[PDB]
RNA sequence: ACCUAUACAUUACCGCUAAAGUAGAUGAUUUAUAUUACUUGUGAUAUAAAUUUUGAAACUUUAGUGAGUAGGAAGGUACAAU
RNA sequence: AAGUGCUGAUAGAUUUAUAUGAUUACAGUGCGUUAAUUUUUCGGAAUUAUAUAAUGGCAUAAUUAUCAUUGAUUUUUGUGUUUAUUAUAUGCACUUGUAUGAUUAACAAUGCGAAAGAUUCAGGAUACCUUCGGGACCCGUCUUGAAACACGGACCAAGGAGU
């Protein structure tokens, strides 16, 4: 029921596509995760056209809208309870997650407790399990 | 001074279909003649140095 | 002799008429005192009804370059660059089908198996009454050659 | 039929020239067209006879040495050398000019309901506005048959059949415009009937 | 361009052992102001010493000639280097116009002998009345009454439909 | 540019303006120009072209 | 007093009034009246005007900065006079020949069918969406009877239910389209004194039976350098 | 006439580079009003409400600007231990 | 050359200006001398002196300095002169007014974050499949030059080299 934060911007960005790493495609041993070329005859590294995009500093997204999510928050990981304390007033710039090493036991205060100041937890309906 | 000239052109046409002058140019005229008192003062104020 | 130009062709807003800066006739007619007021011999093509139809044929390309911003269209009729001068601004709309509904009829009765892609035209493209358009989403190019429809709105008169 | 224009545009071969009607219709057939060329024996070619032949008979030995099945198929038409041509003015080797080549029929002998639809003229083509006086010209006619075309006189035949019961359907029609004209008399005093349409044209009366 | 005309006058700036250097004039055809201005010193790097800057370019002017719709027919005097070949000439044209028939020799000795205008120098123009007229060419476009029913236009073709629909039967009669 | 039609009329060659003046009306073109007979055909020039809505 | 002397608009750079303080000004005896009411005073005699702990305070909740503006400006129309045969680009009445009587303050034309004539009511349409044809209709003397405002016609309205306040609803809702009662009684008014006009007219292209016929047009004409 | 670059230009954004500004908050600043010194007039005092921290390793303002192997420097980032 | 008089379109519009510093100087509207002149009569309308150095104009003196010098061009000006032109002599309030704080905002339409329940409008080459267009040679290396008819590499996990 949170309302958005702070009166939210318009984030826009330079590309939501991620870059894909040379020879990814050939090779099942290489990672997609892009590395720099460093190797002398790479039309990579040399930036030919229509092979593919390396990234640099150019793409850097914008700095009031940098870091945020879809909703306008920035998140912020809670790992216990009195961890949300310290978002009791910045329930309005930022968001929390609930680890994954936080378990079901503790979650269902967390999301109760946070449900109190207001925040907007970008996972609950985690650990429900409607179950033991 | 364009509207003047406009003004003066659009009496050309009192050359030709002398229409009106209603309430539309000849206004637009008539002030000259309250404007002639500018030089009938000057002949009675301008005498003054 | 050039002088005339500066009354004959002003004649026109006596022709419109309004505040008529010169009543004389040119009066297009049959009449042997009047062969004048200069029609430019000729082009006759409607398809302007409404929706002026128009192919889309090809993205803003270089040779070897492309550039998707922008469409390049083919109107119907046009042929000179004066013709196609007319739809600039003209809110220029891809129309085409899919499968789905999806959706409901929410604003006046919505089937939804009809999909556009509306745009508006931008500028003249040819020598030859070709023109560019710059659209909402950017024409998946197997449109080359499908009928795009030119609207008539927004309309000067 | 209904389409961007028709779903055909039918043109007739005669008297023009081979590759300017070849660069016309394979840039109209680009904009979505559907063209179909009759007549493709009279497509007229520049320059003399054997001009051309020695220019055919140049493209034909260029054929594969290893195998010649695969190499170039030189085909005898005359609609398939005005063929050969709106593929070299076409993207054949795309999915896109591919289905550009698949909106053209050819013809060569004016069949087959294209003997009754309408068709047009292209003037940028025409041979008598290109081409100057005191300069021979060809027809593909002639070249395919001394290249190996062996159905000259088959389809001069079927056009001299069609030619003769075109004189039957022009008798059905050269009378029945005289019924019009006299059909145009009555109506004279209809009720204010023409006065609305000869007061915009009147040159025809 | 169409190469209208001056008159370009020469100074020789005046150098104090002789004031009042003496004043030369030429006829130039050059498509605009500052080429004009140009011409007129390669032109005076054959006949007086006199370079820039020794020299002043005192009040040009662009002519106008005299009568715009006499039909004279003009003969130029002529110099031109071929691939070898540094050439007299003398040409004949009809103009209206004395520019008009300068350009029309550059764009026909262009053509007709490869001559690019850089190596064309025209050394008298006048116009010349008839019956000393040359050149076949023009003495053909003498005799009136001159009949002559070359049907001619240009034919557009074709008109405003690509597709035509009519086949323009040209002589039309 | 320019197309040709039926009529000539007589000047000399070396004629000017007002002469010609004097002969384009006194052998009576205006006239019978305006019925040539596809001058009428002209008229679709204004009658026919622009026909407004 | 007077001198307004504003001539702005077609020039576009001039006002001329800085030539008027000269010898106009009485440039003494300057005695004005010079409002200086304290009334704007938290007198909480009786008053409390503080105003009180509603809040005075920090409840935080944060929208945007202030709007700078734009009021009404000039609004461009092109030529179109009262009235003239329209034809219409959208909205329910695509393609009917119309005729307008009014152009309105919003910027906009009033436009009747005749709803008689052609079921089109007096509604209202942009200069955007409408083709002004050439020339006129006369209505020399119609009395265009002027409570039929841009302002007077929104639709009333979505109260958000029922005026109540805060109450319960059920989907579909017809609270939008009788149409008026009064609209019908102006509707009569003017498509009587509309059609004994247009009947006078000499029968040209539009006058008579000669709106009634969904525009669509035809061959050797034009949608492109029409003297339309 | 017209088409055409990662060039030119005007704008948004990222970095770099170069400058410039801000830290008495038992202070500064508004809006009103009571009083007031009164200088006509504008300030000073009381009341009521309001805004006013920043890892100063920060924040704010402004302008230019961006090719790169070999190669060097900065800032991040993965791994595991104390 | 002047705005001369505009009419058309295009794309774009930073801003948490206190999330540690003018929203104010501008001009523009609405109240408080005058008098005739004019015009429409429903407004408007026009008018002088009101104080300039006066700047431009004219005449004249005067001098600095000059293309060429009959002269012209000035220069410092100064006076007289009238012909014009321009600016200054608008505080007190009050506006939803214009400007300026990288000048986008007014009007409407569409649609309800809707208790759980659940649609509308926009977007998502995320990581693929379908359809087209454009571009597009295989990496590492040595080399002047590698897609090379140069060498290594079939593929995958662990190990693996500036201490």
């Amino acid at each position: 029921m949170t309302i958005r934060p702070a009166y939210r911007p318009k984030i826009v960005k330079k590309r939501t596509k991620h870059f894909i790493r040379h020879q990814s495609d050939r090779y099942a041993k290489l990672s997609h995760k892009w590395r720099k070329p460093k190797g002398i005859d790479n039309r990579v590294r040399r930036r030919f056209k229509g092979q593919y995009l390396m990234p640099n500093i150019g793409y850097g997204s914008n700095k009031r809208t940098r870091h945020m999510l879809p909703t306008g928050f920035k998140k912020f990981l809670v790992h216990n309870v009195r961890e949300l304390e310290v978002l009791l007033m910045q329930n309005r710039v930022y968001c929390g997650e609930i680890a994954h090493g936080v378990s079901s036991k503790k979650r269902k205060e967390i999301v109760e407790r946070a449900k109190q100041l207001s925040v907007r937890l970008t996972n609950p309906n985690g650990r429900l399990r409607s179950q033991e | 001074a364009a509207e003047k000239r406009t003004v003066a052109k659009v009496l050309a046409k009192a050359k030709k279909q002398n229409v009106e002058l209603a309430k539309s140019h000849f206004a637009n005229v008539a002030t000259k003649a309250a404007a002639n008192r500018a030089k009938l003062l000057a002949a009675r104020k301008k005498k003054v140095a | 002799m050039a002088d005339t130009q500066a009354k004959s062709t002003t004649a026109p807003k006596a022709a419109k008429a309004q505040k008529a800066p010169k009543a004389v006739k040119a009066p297009k007619a049959e009449k042997p005192a009047a062969s004048e007021a200069k029609v430019s011999a000729k082009k006759y093509k409607r398809h302007g009804r409404l929706f002026a139809k128009a192919v889309f044929t090809g993205y803003k390309r270089g040779l070897r370059n492309q550039h998707e911003n922008q469409a390049i269209l083919k109107i119907e009729g046009a042929r000179r660059k004066e013709h196609g001068s007319f739809y600039v601004g003209k809110r220029c709309v891809y129309v085409y089908k899919a499968e789905t509904k999806k959706c409901v009829p929410q604003h006046p009765e919505r089937k939804t198996r009809v999909r556009a892609v509306w745009g508006k035209v931008t500028r003249i493209h040819g020598n030859t009454g070709a023109v560019r358009a710059r659209f909402n989403r950017n024409l998946p190019g197997h449109a080359m050659g499908h009928r795009i429809r030119i609207m008539l709105y927004p309309s000067r008169i | 039929m209904t389409g961007l224009t028709n779903r055909t545009v039918v043109i007739d071969g005669r008297g023009h020239l081979l590759g300017r009607l070849a660069s016309v219709v394979a840039k109209y057939l680009l904009q979505g067209g559907k063209v179909a060329v009759v007549r493709c024996e009279e497509l007229n070619l520049s320059g003399h006879f054997y001009r051309n032949k020695i220019k055919f008979l140049a493209y034909l030995r260029k054929r594969c040495n290893v195998n010649p099945a695969r190499g170039p198929f030189h085909f005898r038409a005359p609609s398939r050398i005005f063929y050969k041509a709106v593929r070299g003015m076409i993207p054949h080797k795309t999915k896109r000019g591919q289905a550009a080549l698949a909106r053209l029929r050819v013809f060569d002998g004016i069949p087959s309901p294209y003997d009754k639809r309408r068709r047009v003229v292209v003037p940028i083509a025409m041979r008598v506005l290109t081409l100057r006086s005191d300069r021979k010209y060809c027809q593909v006619g002639r070249l395919s048959h001394e290249v190996g075309w062996h159905y000259q006189d088959v389809i001069k035949s079927l056009e001299r059949k069609r030619k003769a019961k075109l004189r039957v359907t022009l008798k059905h029609n050269r009378e029945l415009k005289k019924l019009t004209v006299k059909a145009r008399e009555n109506i004279a005093k209809a009720a204010e009937p023409f006065n609305k349409i000869i007061k915009s044209y009147g040159y025809e009366v | 361009g169409l190469l209208k005309e001056y008159e370009v006058v020469g100074r020789k700036l005046p150098s104090e052992k002789e004031p009042q250097t003496p004043l030369y004039k030429m006829r130039i055809f050059a498509p605009d102001n500052i080429v004009a201005k140009s011409r007129f010193w390669y032109f005076l790097r054959q006949l007086k010493k006199f370079k820039k800057t020794t020299g002043e370019i005192v009040s040009i002017k662009q002519v106008y000639e005299t009568s715009p719709v006499k039909i004279k027919n003009f003969g130029i005097w002529l110099r031109y280097d071929s691939r070898s070949g540094t050439h007299n000439m003398y040409r004949e044209y009809r103009d209206l116009t004395v520019g008009g028939a300068v350009t029309q020799c550059y764009r026909d000795m262009g053509a007709r002998h490869r001559a690019r205008a850089h190596s064309i120098q025209i050394i008298k123009v006048d116009s010349i009345p008839a019956a000393k007229t040359r050149r076949v060419h023009v003495k053909q476009f003498h005799d009136s009454k001159i009949k002559f029913p070359l049907v001619q236009r240009v034919h557009h073709k074709g008109n405003r439909k690509l597709f035509s629909f009519r086949k323009p039967r040209t002589y039309f009669q | 540019n320019l197309h040709l039609t039926k009529y000539r009329i007589k000047f000399p060659y070396t004629a000017p303006t007002r002469i010609v003046r004097k002969a384009w009306t006194e052998s009576d073109l205006k006239a019978q120009w305006k019925v040539s007979p596809w001058s009428v055909k002209a008229q679709n020039i204004c009658k026919r072209s622009s026909l407004n809505d | 007093k007077g001198k307004k002397h504003p001539v702005n608009s077609y020039l576009k750079g001039g006002i001329l009034r800085y030539s008027k303080a000269q010898m106009y000004k009485r440039r003494a005896l300057y005695r004005l009246k010079d409002k200086k009411s304290p009334v704007v005073e938290k007198a909480k005699v009786p008053i409390k005007k503080s105003k009180a702990s509603y809040p005075t305070k920090t409840f935080v909740k944060k929208r945007p900065s202030k709007a700078n503006f734009s009021e009404h400006k000039r609004n461009t129309r092109r030529n179109l006079t009262p009235g003239t045969v329209l034809i219409l680009l959208a909205g329910r009445h695509q393609g009917k020949r119309v005729v307008l009587l009014k152009v309105l303050a919003s910027g906009l034309l009033l436009v009747t069918g005749p709803f008689a004539l052609n079921s089109c009511p007096l509604r209202r349409v942009s200069q955007r969406y409408v083709i002004g044809t050439s020339s006129k209709v006369d209505l020399g003397a119609f009395k265009v009877p002027e409570h039929l405002n841009d302002a007077y016609f929104r639709r009333l309205k979505a109260k958000k239910d029922k005026k109540t306040g805060e109450a319960d609803i059920f989907a579909a809702k017809k609270e939008r389209f009788v149409p008026n009662e009064q609209r019908k009684k102006d509707q009569k008014e003017v498509d009587a004194a509309l059609l004994k006009v247009i009947k006078a007219h000499p029968e040209g292209k539009f006058f008579a039976k000669y709106l009634q016929n969904m525009f669509a047009l035809h061959s050797s004409q034009y949608p492109h350098r029409m003297r339309f």
